[PDB]
């Protein structure tokens, strides 16, 4: 949970002036949108990288490239390196960062109206963010449907072949014979009609609030490289301001950067002590930290 | 709606 700053230079000017904005406009929310870089405090190993037991486990078992672990046609070909990721990425296998319970603080203050991620952790979730203002862009562990002809499964069918060894006999349709998978997005694939829906009506909300106060978006730990949820960013109303907290400035911000864009090179979990401070919630924080 | 996930 202890973290430190990324660099010599301080971040905390930048952060007080996020704090000031939402000073000035108390009845105002945020609304964040998130990726990886917000669990990597958490210890969830990168499929990606080498010197990860994960990784090697991947690539012993034939996976040709670390994402054809999310591809359909692999799946169907070969579905022991996604249930082998399952097993160690299980919701469940982790705790929430600090910067996960921030937005849980957030959420307490009334001053969240939403959180995009592009993660499967469901760690927001976990952290106590409420179903309503959670969009899971990408899917998750909770629920499962045969990929042939859409039938439900309970997500603990999955789950229960996961504790196996070895991993074999993998969930099939009792209707259709296919194999029956994780809500989760594979390349590919079509985000939830949730994804599209919400922005839409969170797009209005944005663009209604800048005539009156000032709502605020926040992009915190995401590379911006995949798409759909990479075009969140530049589809953020010109006159909202943009927050960008992310070791290296990326997409939008770094293609069409605006004058009130507010960059912060920083560590999320440092980013959350920080901001934490500038707004005088230590306490209340603190109290959810210990809880 | 946008497509599906891609780079
Ligand atoms: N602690 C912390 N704070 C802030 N930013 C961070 C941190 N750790 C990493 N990062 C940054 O977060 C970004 C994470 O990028 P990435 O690993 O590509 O993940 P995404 O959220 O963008 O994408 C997910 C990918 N996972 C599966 C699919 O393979 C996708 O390509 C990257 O630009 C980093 O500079
Ligand atoms: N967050 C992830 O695990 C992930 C995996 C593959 C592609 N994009 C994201
Ligand atoms: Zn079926």
């Amino acid at each position: 949970m202890a973290s430190m700053s990324v660099s010599t230079a301080s971040t905390e000017m930048s952060v007080r002036k996020i704090a000031a904005h939402m000073k000035s406009n108390p009845n105002a929310k945020v609304i964040f949108m998130v990726g990886a870089g917000i669990s990597t405090s958490c210890g969830i190993p990168d499929f990606r990288s080498p010197g990860t037991g994960l990784y090697h486990n991947l690539a012993r078992l034939k996976l040709p490239y670390p994402e054809a672990v999310f591809d359909v046609d692999f799946f169907q070909s070969d579905p022991l390196p996604f249930y082998t990721l399952a097993k160690e990425l299980y919701p469940g296998n982790f705790r929430p960062s600090k910067f996960h319970y921030l937005l849980k603080l957030f959420q307490d203050k009334d001053v969240l109206k939403r959180v995009y991620t592009q993660n499967i952790d469901t760690l927001e979730r976990q952290a106590g963010v409420k179903d309503d203002l959670i969009i899971e862009a990408h899917g998750s562990f909770a629920h499962c449907h045969c990929i042939g002809c859409g039938k439900v499964y309970p997500p603990q069918v999955f789950k229960s072949k996961l504790a196996e060894h070895p991993i074999k006999d993998f969930v099939k349709c009792d209707v259709c014979g296919e194999l029956v998978k994780p809500a989760i997005v594979f390349f590919g694939e079509d985000l939830p009609d949730s994804f599209s829906e919400t922005w839409l009506n969170d797009s209005e909300w944005l663009r209604e609030k800048i005539t009156t106060q000032q709502p605020l978006v926040i992009v915190v730990g995401t590379s911006l490289a995949v798409y759909p949820f990479a075009s969140l960013p530049e589809e953020i109303p010109r006159k909202v301001k943009r927050v960008l907290c992310n070791l290296e400035t990326v997409g939008d911000f770094k293609a069409n950067k605006r004058p009130t864009d507010l960059i912060v090179h920083q560590y999320s979990d440092e980013f959350a002590e920080q901001l934490v401070e500038e707004l005088g919630w230590q306490e209340d924080f603190e109290k959810i930290l210990t809880a | 709606k946008g497509g599906a996930k891609r780079h």
